[PDB]
């Protein structure tokens, strides 16, 4: 058997930063020399594993966590960084043990008019903790005003639509990121590389 | 990479790009880091790893590094943006961070403030204690060189003047303090002394009298 | 979010011993590198030393031989560095500050990001001279906008001072003007904040950490 990477780096849609899709990868075979061979990257940053030695460790299991964001928010993805992305919809633990790769989705997720169907968490009480995950669409109180499920003065709505275009920059043009984390449990390992 | 070089000095157009140069062998392995220090301010990181920009950093402030010289650009500079900027490596052989000389950003051309002054009469409870000392505050005067001259009864005063040399303030103009030490009786004997400041060739004069 | 707090400096004699501290909130210690580094006044930036806690490794710079030793407590979150043996050029402002996880690039190639969060800073003053507290003097209010009171801080050495106003809590226009080296080597500093001329009881609070002198005092009319 093999790992299905491929399906999660070439799936032909991805989620939304607030809605960030978890794949488990486990009792598989992975050879990750596709990803590290590939050239198609643009952000490739491994924390607490070099690349080219993952193919001799073994793991527990594999989490790949997909989504899409703008390019100048991909630094955010990385540990220990603030940010919308980073504080309100994707949180990396600062005891990361993984691979980030993103790579440009201008010619895949934009459209002429605008590809609007991207969202983002504008607005939480609170910051994400570590691999949180926040799908509620209540409206945010800025007030002692109860919103009674209407937006209104001091009441918002939580969530906002990314505007990807062809011609926006590199940083306004939307990046697809995969979060590879191999996670070592005291437990019989089921993700091995080829050796 | 255990030595990083970086220009003395670069003056820039108030809207004009400006560029800050730092140079070592192999400095693109490791990463360029770039911190801004503005004086009496901790230092403050601007871009990290050659291109990436912290969060709260204007998009202005962008990195660049092309193997042994690395450079920091500033695409539309303003007042704020002058400062001491810092450039960092990391020696795997050494294992040394190594930091720059500093490079010191000078807008030219930035307007002209005027000075206010603002004085303090001495305390009665100095007064009580004995020894007499006037404040004189100087505040958001560009540019940074300011002449202060205390008189006495309208008469010139050189006797017991202290004065700061001028310090940028947050607010981004210089500002100043002159003190003036005086026996308790002399404040007695003479109805006004007061605080003279002379910028741009304008003197601002302001009077405390017992 | 994420603040360090350096604690400890102050006036230490030459050839004296100075441990300082740093006090983390809003991260996990472990997993980040952290580092110290110091500003002599009029002077650039310096590394002395950095920690980091998967293999305990330490480095320290080249100036720092066999006098300074650094410290990490992660479950404290704190970070410690012992000063023995100082001289003048020891004298600066001290930093703590958190670094970049280092990351490994696709080729293999190990990357340091640099300091993402700095402290305040703390200054270490080397002299053989004591310290002498302040005498805090109330400014009575400007006569002009007539719209401004102040506290006047004189002779001490050796500094910082701090200098607040009621609780701290009041913002409207402070300003801590630098203060003045005088002949005698003690400095003289004043503090003035503008207030509405319509106008609440307000009170300077001055403090003097190396002096032990912690004084308050309110602006009269
Ligand atoms: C994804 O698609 C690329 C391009 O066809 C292919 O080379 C690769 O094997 C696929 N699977 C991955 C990257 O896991």
């Amino acid at each position: 058997n093999l790992c299905p990477f491929g399906e999660v780096f070439n799936a032909t849609r991805f989620a939304s930063v607030y809605a960030w899709n978890r794949k488990r990868i486990s009792n598989c075979v992975a050879d990750y020399s596709v990803l590290y061979n590939s050239a198609s990257f643009s952000t490739f940053k491994c924390y607490g594993v070099s690349p080219t030695k993952l193919n001799d460790l073994c793991f527990t299991n594999v989490y790949a966590d997909s989504f899409v964001i703008r390019g100048d928010e991909v630094r955010q993805i990385a540990p220990g960084q603030t940010g919308k992305i980073a504080d309100y919809n994707y949180k990396l633990p600062d005891d990361f043990t993984g691979c980030v790769i993103a790579w440009n989705s201008n010619n895949l997720d934009s459209k002429v008019g605008g590809n609007y169907n991207y969202l983002y968490r504008l607005f939480r009480k609170s910051n994400l903790k570590p691999f949180e995950r926040d799908i509620s669409t209540e409206i945010y109180q800025a007030g002692s005003t109860p919103c009674n499920g209407v937006e209104g003065f001091n009441c918002y709505f939580p969530l906002q639509s990314y505007g990807f275009q062809p011609t926006n920059g590199v940083g306004y043009q939307p990046y697809r990121v995969v979060v590879l984390s191999f996670e070592l449990l005291h437990a019989p390992a089921t993700v091995c590389g080829p050796k | 990479q255990s030595a990083l070089t970086q220009p003395p000095s670069v003056s820039v157009a108030p809207g004009q790009t400006a560029r800050i140069t730092c140079g070592g062998n192999n400095i693109g392995s490791k990463g360029v880091q770039w911190y801004q220090q503005k004086p009496g301010q901790a230092p403050v990181l601007v871009v990290y790893d050659d291109s990436d920009r912290p969060s709260g950093i204007p998009e202005r402030f962008s990195g660049s590094n092309s193997g042994n010289t690395a450079t920091l650009t500033i695409s539309r500079v303003e007042a704020g943006d002058e400062a001491d900027y810092y450039c960092q490596v990391w020696d795997s052989s050494s294992d040394h961070w190594v930091f720059g000389g500093g490079t010191k950003l000078t807008v030219l051309g930035q307007p002209k403030a005027a000075p206010s002054v603002t004085l303090f009469p001495p305390s009665s409870e100095e007064l009580q204690a004995n020894k007499a000392t006037l404040v004189c505050l100087i505040s958001d005067f560009y540019p940074g060189a300011v002449t202060v001259a205390w008189k006495a009864d309208s008469s010139p005063v050189k006797a017991g003047v202290e004065t700061t040399t001028p310090s940028k303030q947050s607010n981004n103009k210089y500002a100043a303090s002159s003190y003036l030490s005086l026996t308790p009786e002399q404040w007695k004997s003479h109805r006004s002394y007061s605080c003279q400041v002379t910028h741009e060739g304008s003197t601002v004069e302001k009077t405390v009298a017992p | 979010e994420v603040q360090l707090v350096e604690s400890g400096g102050g006036l230490v004699k030459p050839g004296g011993s100075l441990r300082l501290s740093c006090a983390a909130s809003g991260f996990t210690f472990s997993p980040y590198s952290m580092n110290w580094v110091r500003q002599a006044p009029g002077k650039g930036l310096e590394w002395v030393s950095s920690i980091r806690s998967s293999g305990n490794y330490i480095s320290y710079a080249d100036s720092v031989k066999g006098r300074f030793t650094i410290s990490r407590d992660n479950a404290k979150n704190s970070l410690y560095l012992q000063m023995n043996s100082l001289r003048a050029e020891d004298m600066a402002v001290y930093y703590c500050a958190r670094a970049g996880r280092d990351y490994y690039d696709r080729s293999g190639y190990q990357r340091f990001p640099g300091f993402d969060y700095w402290g305040q800073g703390t200054l270490v003053t080397v002299s053989s001279a004591s310290t002498k507290g302040p005498s805090v003097f109330p400014l009575a209010p400007s006569s002009g906008g007539t719209a401004a009171l102040g506290c006047l801080v004189k002779d001490y050495f050796p500094e910082p001072v701090t200098v607040s106003w009621n609780s701290g809590a009041l913002t409207s226009g402070v300003h801590t003007f630098p203060a003045v080296l005088q002949s005698s080597g003690l400095y003289s500093l004043s503090s003035v904040v503008t207030v509405p001329s319509s106008s609440q009881t307000y009170i300077c609070n001055v403090n003097h950490k190396p002096s032990n002198t912690k004084v308050d005092k309110r602006v009269e009319p």
